[PDB]
């Protein structure tokens, strides 16, 4: 019933602009904050900008600063993101992401879009890539630059789909989520621990901190063991 | 701002107002439970934000205070404060220097609370109901806290979804 569609991506000279909108439907949209998240082929998630209540409440990445404006058309249902003076940096896949303000997670993601071109909080996430068995215990761990409080979700990507909620709240495990999955930690050390793995749980996983703005960690690739 | 009040939600008085991001309720820092984190980004009240998240009393009790249920207490002492009976119940009891299981009040709770004191939601609602228990035992006093107590009993009920 919730949908969130992505539009406006395409090929852009260099310096030239280019207006992503997102199309928000089965949700009180106007209740809900909006996020964008982009994704380089082949790379991690990067947190760009997030609009809630009006223009009063805009935030951006230090990379798109004064560079990009993101909006809301509530009576639409319909996010925006105005983008000006394009680097290739800004080539990548731009999701369209719902952030419930509960405690401040993304639990609704649009399939994206790609843009093509011619003192924050970090997040260090240990290992950076797993071998492991089906039926092994498996523990990724995430660090903070500072403390976030208990600000902290964990989200699975696979190949060809947008990123899914696990845990928020640090310890929550979001509906629908297998019992498996748990996330434990509150201050700077959080940790994501599968009981017994599952074939359908090899994936990359990122942790991501919601205390102060949104920076994901670097990811963590889960890949199956040699027979 | 236009969209947002100029007296603090819970005490109706002016001074160093929070506005919330969504609602036009405002809070002085530590009128607001947990206190005001004008840090964030953005700021929203618990009132909006618990009105979108998403069985047996015994069961609720036993469960250990994590994130979700810290922010639930913190939700119901918030109402608590908002009743106008919150100000009789707020500091020492009138009794305490008179020449009764242990002196309990508002502002005791809310410094646990806020400590993270309660490893369960019990020892939150045990205090809660102390406080009832202890005044029921003294003097000459009416309904005094009759509304404090069955809100809070209603509220509890409401955001734990307890058995009809
Ligand atoms: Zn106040
Ligand atoms: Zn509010």
């Amino acid at each position: 019933e919730v949908q969130l569609l992505e539009s406006g991506g395409g090929l852009v000279q260099p310096g030239g602009s280019l207006r992503l909108s997102c199309a928000a439907s089965g949700f009180t949209f106007y209740g809900s904050g909006m996020g964008w998240v982009r994704q380089a082929p082949g790379k991690g998630l990067e947190w760009v900008s997030s609009i809630y209540s009006g223009s009063g409440s805009t935030y951006y990445a230090d990379s798109v600063k004064g560079r990009f404006t993101i909006s809301r058309d509530n009576s639409k249902n319909t996010l925006y993101l105005q983008m000006n003076s394009l680097r290739a940096e800004d080539t990548a896949v731009y999701y369209c992401a719902r952030t419930s303000i509960y405690y401040y997670y993304m639990d609704y993601w649009g399939q994206g879009t790609l843009v093509t071109v011619s003192s924050d909080i970090q997040m260090t996430q240990s290992p950076s890539s797993l071998s492991a068995s089906v039926g092994d215990r498996v523990t990724i761990t995430c660090r903070a630059s500072q403390s976030i409080s208990s600000y902290l979700n964990w989200y699975q990507q696979k190949p060809g789909k947008a990123p899914k909620l696990l845990i928020y709240a640090a310890s929550s495990l979001q509906s629908g989520v297998p019992s498996r999955f748990s996330g434990s930690g509150s201050g700077t050390d959080f940790t994501l621990t599968i009981s017994s793995l599952q074939p359908e749980d090899f994936a990359t996983y990122y942790c991501q901190q919601s205390s102060s703005l949104f920076t994901f960690g670097q990811g963590t690739k889960l890949e199956i063991k040699r027979t | 701002s236009m969209r947002n009040l100029d007296e603090c939600e819970v005490c109706r008085d002016g001074g160093e107002l929070f506005c919330c991001d969504t609602c036009s309720r405002v809070f002085h820092e530590d009128c607001h439970i947990p206190p005001v984190e004008a840090e964030r980004t953005p700021w929203n009240c618990i009132f909006c934000r618990m009105k979108e998240s998403p069985c047996q009393e015994s069961e609720v009790l036993e469960r250990q205070m994590c994130p979700e249920e810290q922010l639930k207490c913190e939700f119901l002492l918030l109402k608590v404060y908002c009743c106008s009976e919150s100000s009789f119940f707020a500091k020492i009891p009138y009794y305490y220097y008179i020449r009764l299981k242990e002196p309990m009040w508002l502002d005791k709770i809310k410094k646990r609370l806020n400590e993270h004191g309660y490893p369960q939601v019990e020892g939150f609602v045990q205090d809660m109901r102390l406080i009832f228990q202890n005044h029921r035992a003294s003097y000459d006093f009416g309904q005094m806290g009759f509304r404090l107590e069955a809100e809070f009993e209603k509220n509890f009920k409401e955001v734990f979804a307890i058995q009809e």
